[PDB]
RNA sequence: UACCAUCUGUGGGAUUAUGACUGAACGCCUCUAAGUCAGAAUCCCGCCCAGGCGGAACGAUACGGCAGCGCCGCGGAGCCUCGGUUGGCCUCGGAUAGCCGGUCCCCCGCCGGGGUCCGGUGCGGAGUGCCCUUCGUCCUGGGAAACGGGGCGCGGCCGGAGAGGCGGCCGCCCCCUCGCCCGUCACGCACCGCACGUUCGUGGGGAACCUGGCGCUAAACCAUUCGUAGACGACCUGCUU
RNA sequence: GACGUCGCUUUUUGAUCCUUCGAUGUCGGCUCUUCCUAUCAUUGUGAAGCAGAAUUCACCAAGCGUUGGAUUGUUCACCC
RNA sequence: UGGGCCACUUUUGGUAAGCAGAACUGGCGCUGCGGGAUGAACCGAACGCCGGGUUAAGGCGCCCGAUGCCGACGCUCAUCA
RNA sequence: GCUGGGAAGGCCCGGCGGGGAAGGUGGCUCGGGGG
């Protein structure tokens, strides 16, 4: 019932022009191009949802093929909308493109 | 010297008195600077042109910033400068529409680098005065001199091209 | 540096990639221009070479020096039996091109036609068009098929018609037929179409296609001559006898 | 936003609408672009024609079937553009121009959608009115494509029924403003509330 | 420089009646009607009379390249209304050294074949404009009369005329032979 | 064409910049890009103002140029705008869309409720006229 | 096999230089500024040659035996494998120095087109828009409805060809007056603060088992011949009537 | 186009010595393809001290063509 | 180690040269990194292995991080911009 | 806090006033269109 999340798109790593830092993404959110707007996203966490090969356990349910990188936004990233965010571990590059579920935790509303 | 909007100075400086002339004479100068750092330095500078007197055997006795007058009211502006282009230097007198005095320089400073590429350590202000409206020559302000001006303003371009970037339907231009 | 003396081009760039062609019939590739103006005709036909002779007539050329006198003259021998129309296709144009939208067979289609749909007539069972036949001598498949005609009538803006050449007139060692696409030219598409359908398992004569002392164009497949070298396939110079590693490069 | 955006081209400045399609196409977002005739190209026609004519004559001399590919379909040279401003010699590009989709016309899965609208890539908006511009279909047309004149008469037939269609939409909603007017002694309820948030002035 | 507001006006007479469909003009005199359309000009026109009819346009803004296409549009739409109430007519005489040039019009007027332009064989044919009428004088010998209700397409006639009955690989300071365009006048002189 | 005109006691509507949603009086003109501005009764002192900033509106009020703030102000008041602006069906459609920018989410519930028994009702007599409409039998 | 014999060798478009038309700038003039014209061994295309990790239409689709295959089932039970995704928009043409909507009088085999007239225009008949909206049931009222809802339920008809793979309407019967809004009444694992929950979805692909009804019973390649072909492959042919 | 003066080109010859000396086969011709244009001819033009014919000077233009010989190893040259 | 080479400014021969020869300082050689698309020497800045923050030179349509500012004022149309 | 102990600006029909002018208001003269 109902989505509570919000959709962003990976869309690419912190990088200048021919050096690019692994541990930083930058995302952009759905419905904001610009800072004064990014500034409601600034803690909440955030997941890349993906599936795999194997079951994997699931927290308060059966094991199943999802697979979860947990995340949260840090800060906002350049003029229009696009934060940069810091997951537990680095997200593979073919996640590029793809979606991202901002979760509106820790919420300070 | 680089620009902003700039503001308005009267720089009053003097030579070092010298057990000579115990009370040398003090010049004052209207000059057109980002602040007044910059005012100072174009102080030295054109009193060092115009009399034999460098900023180690001189000071500057009051640096300070001329507001405008009547900031309300729509003013002409005559500039008279010199400027040199890549031959030689020239003289030249513009007209400008302003509310201030340092509005109508700056709007000189914009207008002479868009028109003849000419940079701020090239142009050198040497008159500003406020002209009334029977006295201008330039017919780019002599056109706004009507008391019952009146014009459309008639192809509105769209402004905010990205906000949506993705529309259905296409702008109007006509309002 | 500047070869150092003119000589045009040996050979000709418009006819290079110097292959095999990938077909033995010789496609058409451009029928004439349709004009609805003109009565419905065919527009091309399918002979085969039989020989060489020569002629003898006289030339009626005013200015010229052969003027009212005799010459002889070079003829190719066509032999041309009727073709018997077997099918129709249809094509609409498209931004991409221009596709086939409906082929319609006839009834009773003809065992050198089957052998041009066989690879190897000897070992098959000759099934083809069976179940298709069945659907014209049927009732529920033949409201079908007009059904069929009417969709071409009213989106088709091409329709040609597919004939194949009878090999028991010939003296030759095949017996499979050839196959051919004739573009229908000169009406509307449903006047075309009917006459089409007319002419539809029947044979059509080249007296009828074709015309005395018009001038028409033949498209085939040039004499197979191999793998030549370059001083057969491209006329280039040969070179002076004492050439150590071979002249004819 | 997980469904296909599909854009008229008509109208619109090439190289603008270029750049816009590949940061979409990079960013996900298939992205449809139909009307590729229509889309305009700043400077004059002859000018923009010979600087097609010089890349008609750039070629590979020793096998010009190796060499560049001069695409003349207003579609093909439209995506060329994008394929031009896409990162397309990896597969993240790669996969990015094949999420790309561009057509000559409208054809007959998307005629039947609405077509969204590129403002900062408008000729109205990004020219001034006094400017010559140019069309990419007479363009394409006079740099060898075969099929402006199959893809007007098409864009006419597509137009007839988008007319009909319109029709159909305009007695729909005169028919529902008379529904209001008969029955709004019932909903006089419902209508100020929508009315108090801001709904419905 | 961009001044605030340029504009002219033209006066149209009685018997005329001009529309304004936007930048569209259709103008409706006792000669037949013209029509066209300026929408490659940003300028506004507007009927002021009742019983004078004005028209004014109108350029707001505009440099001194487009503050020239003011005083162009008017003298267009004061070109069709002469066209619609006087109607052009150009007479161009034929001149010839030694081969006379013989001329026949062909269907009601449209079409025009020269023939021995300069004693050569080639019979050079020109299709008038649609609308634009030729004939040959009466009152003179050798003369075309072209008329017709826009200027644009009996000019255009006669120049094609003119340019193809011209002379080649010789002196054209000598060799002056063509038909060229007298003088351009209206129907009615009134 | 052309209804609006920039000229003196002319109306606009700035629409951004630190002034936005704001109504202002015309007062003069400054060389082509900006004119001299002054909302004395909207609570805007008199100051520089880009057209690019600001909407005209239809409404012109009467003064000579460069007049005072009480000449435009009791022209202003004279005719007041604020009750012929607000009563402007333009005003009302800002209103309306700033309140619904206020909606909260109890108040976004009971829009929806009422809103779908609305476009139920709306849709089922629309049903009927057009079921009505066809009863055409006529040769 | 030879200019050492014989045959065949082609059409348009935009335009360049140039020559002009109307015509300002500059109350005159002016091929030029806006707008038009003619224009070539050039250029582009046709004609001709090849035919894409590019498409299309159509044919035939495997037993005399256990022997396969296709279609109609949600018809069932399951296995692996690839994962994305987390409501929809079913559509005028366009102009931008202008648009959009609705009506009274003319015309088009009683709809569409004009001319009035009336509205709106920082687009409210609004893509900053619109439509759907999900906790579920039980007693009990009120209006909305009553000319209705729902049958992957039957049959028929019409429209869609540019890539139609779709959409719409009638007749037969079968269940409910429930579902939409405002209320009354209580109950459901209320899993004791906590993540991948929520759809598309009966997703796509691949083997295998059971279960019925309707059907179908082929080709290709080799080998062999041919010589219109050919280095070899390839290619063109024939083989119980 | 004198006296002067501004350039371009790398089809001349110099100047230089950066690459190559555990090796880049060193003149010319023959053969064959492609490119350039600073156009000799041909297409379309403008000018002339262009009457015609012939010629000269320019422009768009490199699509197409630019030969057979004597002498010389010759590139160049010169003649038929 | 006693082959040096390059750059601002000064400077000799030479028509000049990515030529030859000096002075002064810095570099490269011996040196990676950010920028100059690309590059011994230019511009920024010199380096242990990492996290956060901020910058220089340089940028911010898209490739490609960053103007998706309702940025300011002008100039400019190029049939080799 | 400082500044020209900010400059402008608001209100007090600012009041006795004194002048001055055009990007010239009213009133007048002339020219055009609506009873
Ligand atoms: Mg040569
Ligand atoms: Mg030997
Ligand atoms: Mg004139
Ligand atoms: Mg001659
Ligand atoms: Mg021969
Ligand atoms: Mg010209
Ligand atoms: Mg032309
Ligand atoms: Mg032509
Ligand atoms: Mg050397
Ligand atoms: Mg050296
Ligand atoms: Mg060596
Ligand atoms: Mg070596
Ligand atoms: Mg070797
Ligand atoms: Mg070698
Ligand atoms: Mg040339
Ligand atoms: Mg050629
Ligand atoms: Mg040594
Ligand atoms: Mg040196
Ligand atoms: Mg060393
Ligand atoms: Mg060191
Ligand atoms: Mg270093
Ligand atoms: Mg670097
Ligand atoms: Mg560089
Ligand atoms: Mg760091
Ligand atoms: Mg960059
Ligand atoms: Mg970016």
């Amino acid at each position: 019932s109902g989505r509570l999340w919000s959709k962003a798109i990976f869309a690419g790593y912190k990088r200048g022009l021919r050096n690019q830092r692994e541990h930083t993404a930058l995302l952009k959110i759905e419905g904001v191009y610009a800072r004064d707007e990014t500034e409601f996203y600034l803690g909440k966490r955030c997941a890349y949802v993906y599936k795999a090969k194997n079951n994997t356990v699931t927290p308060g349910g059966k094991p199943n093929k999802t697979r979860v990188i947990w995340g949260k936004v840090t800060r906002a990233h350049g003029n229009s909308g696009m934060v940069r965010a810091k997951f537990r571990s680095n997200l593979p590059a073919k996640a590029i493109g793809h979606r991202i579920r901002v979760m509106l935790y820790p919420s300070r509303i | 010297k680089a620009s902003g909007t700039l503001r308005e100075y009267k720089v009053v400086g003097r030579c070092l008195p010298t057990p000579k002339c115990h009370t040398p004479p003090l010049y004052r100068m209207r000059i057109f600077a980002p602040n007044h750092v910059v005012a100072k330095s174009r102080f030295w500078y054109f009193v060092s042109q115009l009399k034999k007197m460098k900023k180690s055997s001189g000071e500057i006795v009051y640096c300070g910033q001329v507001f405008e007058k009547s900031p309300l009211r729509v003013k002409n502006f005559g500039i008279w400068l010199r400027y040199d282009s890549r031959s030689g230097t020239h003289n030249m007198y513009r007209e400008y529409r302003d509310l201030t005095t340092a509005g109508a320089v700056t709007q000189c400073y914009r207008d002479m680098g868009a028109r003849h590429r000419a940079r701020a350590h090239s142009i050198q202000i040497m008159k500003v005065e406020e002209i009334a409206a029977s006295k201008c020559r330039r017919p780019a302000v002599k056109q706004f001199h009507d008391s019952k001006i009146k014009f459309p303003l008639p192809h509105r371009v769209l402004r905010r091209q990205h906000k949506p970037r993705f529309t259905t339907k296409r702008p109007n231009t006509f309002f | 540096s500047h070869r150092k003396f003119s000589a045009p081009r040996h050979g000709s760039l418009g006819f290079l990639p110097r292959k095999r062609s990938s077909r033995h019939r010789g496609k058409v590739k451009s029928f004439p221009k349709d004009d609805p103006s003109k009565p419905v005709h065919l527009t091309a036909f399918l002979g085969y070479k039989a020989g060489m002779t020569h002629i003898v007539r006289e030339v009626d050329r005013p200015g010229s020096k052969v003027n009212k006198k005799e010459v002889v003259e070079a003829v190719t021998i066509v032999e041309t039996p009727p073709m018997v129309v077997v099918g129709i296709v249809g094509y609409v144009e498209t931004p991409r091109g221009l596709r086939t939208f409906k082929t319609v067979f006839a009834e009773h289609i003809s065992d050198e036609c089957k052998r041009r749909f066989y690879k190897n007539w000897h070992k098959s069972k000759k099934k083809a068009f069976t179940k298709y036949c069945k659907k014209w001598q049927d009732e529920d498949g033949k409201k079908q098929l007009e059904k069929d005609f009417s969709s071409m009538k009213k989106y088709c803006q091409v329709i040609r018609v597919i004939a194949h050449t009878q090999m028991r007139l010939l003296p030759l060692r095949q017996k499979k037929a050839h196959l051919m696409e004739i573009q229908v030219n000169g009406g509307t598409v449903a006047e075309k179409l009917d006459w089409a359908r007319e002419r539809l398992e029947q044979q059509v004569p080249v007296n009828q296609v074709f015309g005395q002392d018009e001038m028409i164009d033949v498209i085939g497949v040039t004499k197979g001559k191999g793998y030549k070298g370059v001083t057969s396939r491209w006329h280039t110079k040969k070179l002076p006898r004492k050439t150590h590693r071979g002249l004819r490069k | 936003e997980v469904q296909v955006l599909v854009l008229d081209g008509r109208g619109h400045l090439l190289g603008r609408l270029a750049a816009i399609v590949a940061k979409q196409v990079l960013l996900g977002r298939k992205v449809v672009v139909v009307r590729c005739e229509g889309i305009n190209i700043s400077g004059n026609f002859y000018r923009n024609k010979l600087k097609y004519l010089a890349f008609l004559r750039k070629r590979m001399n020793t096998n010009p079937s190796r060499g560049p590919y001069h695409f003349r379909a207003p579609s093909r040279i439209f995506w060329r553009t994008v394929r031009g401003m896409l990162p397309h010699k990896t597969k993240r590009g790669q996969a990015a121009l094949d999420r790309l989709k561009v057509f000559d016309g409208i054809p007959p899965p998307y005629d039947k959608k609405k077509r969204m609208v590129v403002p900062a890539a408008l000729k109205v908006v990004r020219l001034k009115p006094t400017r010559k511009f140019a069309y990419l279909g007479r363009l394409a047309h006079e740099v060898g494509w075969k099929y402006q004149a199959v893809t007007a008469t098409l864009e006419e037939k597509r137009k007839e029924k988008a007319k009909i269609h319109y029709r159909k939409k305009k007695q729909l909603m005169r028919l529902r403003k008379q529904a209001e007017k008969n029955v709004e002694k019932k909903i006089d309820k419902y209508t100020e509330v929508l009315k108090t948030h801001g709904l419905l002035v | 420089m961009k001044t605030i507001l340029s504009n002219q006006t033209v006066d149209i007479p009685e018997n005329v009646d001009i529309t304004l469909k936007g930048r569209t003009v259709i103008v409706k005199g006792p000669r037949g009607t013209l029509r066209r359309d300026f929408n490659h000009i940003n300028v506004e026109l507007s009927l002021l009379g009742k019983k004078k009819k004005r028209l004014r346009v109108d350029k707001w803004w505009g440099n001194r390249k487009e503050l020239a296409t003011v005083r162009t549009i008017c003298s267009h739409v004061q070109n069709m209304i002469k066209g619609v109430t006087l109607g052009f007519r150009y007479k161009m005489r034929s001149v010839y050294a030694h081969f006379p040039i013989n001329v026949v019009i062909q269907e009601n007027g449209s079409l025009v074949e020269i023939r021995n332009f300069l004693g050569e064989k080639y019979i050079r044919r020109v299709r008038m404009r649609p609308g634009v009428a030729c004939s040959v004088s009466q009152a003179q010998k050798d003369e075309l009369i072209l008329e017709g209700n826009d200027i644009e397409l009996v000019s255009n006639s006669a120049a094609l005329i003119q340019q193809a009955t011209t002379v080649k690989n010789k002196d054209i300071r000598k060799f002056l032979d063509g038909i060229y365009v007298s003088e351009k006048g209206t129907v009615q002189q009134a | 064409v052309f209804r609006r005109f920039v000229e003196v006691g002319r109306v606009a509507y700035v629409s951004f910049g630190p002034h936005a949603g704001k109504l202002v009086a015309i007062v003069d003109v400054i060389d082509q890009n900006r004119a001299l501005v002054d909302g004395p009764c909207t609570q805007v002192r008199r100051q520089a103002m880009p057209f690019k900033c600001m909407q005209l509106t239809d409404f012109i009020l009467k003064f000579p140029h460069s007049a005072h703030q009480k000449y435009v102000r009791q022209a202003w008041q004279k005719a007041d705008i604020n009750t012929k602006w607000a009563a402007t069906r333009w005003a009302k459609k800002i209103e309306a869309r700033e309140r619904k920018a206020k909606m909260t989410d109890f108040d976004r519930f009971k829009v929806m409720k009422a809103k779908k028994m609305r476009n139920r009702i709306i849709k089922n007599e629309v049903k009927k006229l057009q079921k009505a409409a066809l009863l055409k039998a006529s040769p």
